[PDB]
């Protein structure tokens, strides 16, 4: 029973002690909702902690870290207890054990601890987990081990507020540059998702990704055979193009747009939404980058999703037509109109997402403000396609930001 | 949709 296990774990006889921690591990690895609460209150934690120090007994160290790993895999209150029992420095000491079964289970325990919070992340980092962890990446390492290493490397990147230190980011990227060429499916997915979080932190870390030189190996993953790899890559590269125009160009300089005809027509709508969301930020840059969306024959595919796509895809598509409207030249907006952008763009005012309504009308505002002579020409298109009637009825007080816009547009051109 | 997990258990068989 429980009380006997917590007692037999203190024996001086290794035989009874080991066979007692083996029982403490199974009770934590016998289902998916283990009795972890009753295990913490059972006082087993300090005995499991001290077992980590028995360099003379490796099999005791393995079973001890396994038990502590699964307790850390629970809630934050469950994970705090493992770190509150002074087990983190002993795990780090085990990273250099001459028994690979002990090195691996110590890595596994640290990842769950790192994943709980940025405080617990910076704690294990300050002690120096990155340098020995990345020392495991080698030819002779098994694949099941490397998968655990890459996953801890994800949590080392996972949180952005506060973001991980630069010293650690500068140490991880030269390993991602090595792990991005792996053949295993799960390793590559984790190697790209870590890039997604590093590109999600901020522009200061996006340049670290750029300066590392890994983007030329990240863009071709937009056409990888596995959808799991593109989804992370589409998110990873999708964040890079959210900073400065000089950083977005590095993405386009890797022929990023030549991978999107297979994404704008993908059957999965999540990819479609994630694809147009990328092109939206591209339409926010300078005119040369806006022209790159035009020189790739992507605008008709954006408009098609703007017409027949889903709500989440149309929201990012209306954004894509908007950022281009207030940034590009007159012929680029004129190119939009001759591509029959007028009918579907106005058919999104009836949505209850005020953000989209503001987006289209502002884009509807900047269109009419750019074609100075073709005001009557374009106005007939909006009136014939049924937009003006929807423009007229948008003068309601349920949002002054919309009311003010839908009136000035009418007062100047209608 | 397959975001990598935050925490992980190691299941036994045995």
């Amino acid at each position: 029973s429980l009380e006997a296990i917590v007692q037999n774990a203190s024996s001086d006889n290794q035989g009874i002690q080991l066979s007692a921690v083996q029982a403490a591990r199974k009770l934590l690895s016998s289902d998916r909702n283990p009795p972890i609460d009753d295990l913490i209150k059972s006082g087993i934690l300090p005995i499991l902690v001290h077992c980590l120090e028995r360099d003379d007994n490796p099999s005791l160290q393995f079973e001890a870290a396994w038990a502590l790993t699964n307790i850390a895999s629970g809630t934050s209150e469950q994970t705090q207890a493992v770190v509150q029992s002074n087990a983190v420095p002993l795990f780090l000491r085990l990273l250099h054990s001459p028994h690979q079964n002990v090195c691996e289970q110590a890595v596994w325990a640290l990842g769950n601890i790192i994943g709980d919070g940025p405080q617990c992340r910076d704690y294990v980092i300050s002690l120096g987990v990155v340098k020995p962890l990345l020392s495991f990446i080698s030819p002779s390492i098994p694949i099941t081990f490397l998968r655990n290493v890459t996953w801890v490397m994800v949590n080392l990147c996972r949180h952005k507020d506060p973001p991980p230190p630069m010293e650690t980011i500068q140490e991880i990227l030269p390993a991602l540059c090595v792990l991005i060429h792996h053949t295993d499916v799960n390793i590559l997915v984790d190697t790209v998702w870590a890039l997604s979080y590093l590109t999600d932190a901020g522009n200061e870390q996006i340049q670290m990704v750029i300066d590392s030189g890994i983007v030329p190996h990240l863009v071709p993953l937009l056409s990888h055979q596995e959808v799991k790899v593109q989804t992370a890559a589409l998110r990873a590269v999708g964040n890079i193009v959210t900073g400065t125009d000089e950083q977005t160009q590095v993405v386009l300089n890797c022929d990023a747009l030549s991978h999107f005809p297979a994404l704008l027509t993908h059957p999965k709508e999540k990819i479609n939404k994630e694809a147009v969301w990328f092109l939206s930020n591209i339409t926010a840059g300078n005119q040369q980058q806006v022209q790159a969306v035009i020189d790739a024959n992507l605008v008709p595919m954006i408009i098609h999703l703007l017409d027949k796509g889903d709500f989440g895809t149309q929201k990012e598509a209306a954004w894509a037509i908007s950022n281009l409207t207030i940034s590009g030249r007159k012929d680029q907006v004129a190119y939009l109109i001759q591509q029959n952008v007028i009918p579907p763009f106005c058919n999104l005012l009836t949505v209850k997402d005020a953000q989209v309504v503001q987006v289209v009308l502002d884009g509807l505002s900047n269109i009419l403000k750019m074609a100075e002579d073709e005001a009557e020409t374009i106005g007939n298109l909006i009136e014939e396609c049924g937009g003006l009637e929807k423009i007229e009825q948008l003068q309601n007080h349920e949002n002054e930001d919309i009311y003010k816009l839908a009136y000035e547009i009418i007062d100047q051109f209608f | 949709n397959y975001c990598p997990p935050v925490k992980r258990e190691r299941t036994s068989s045995l």
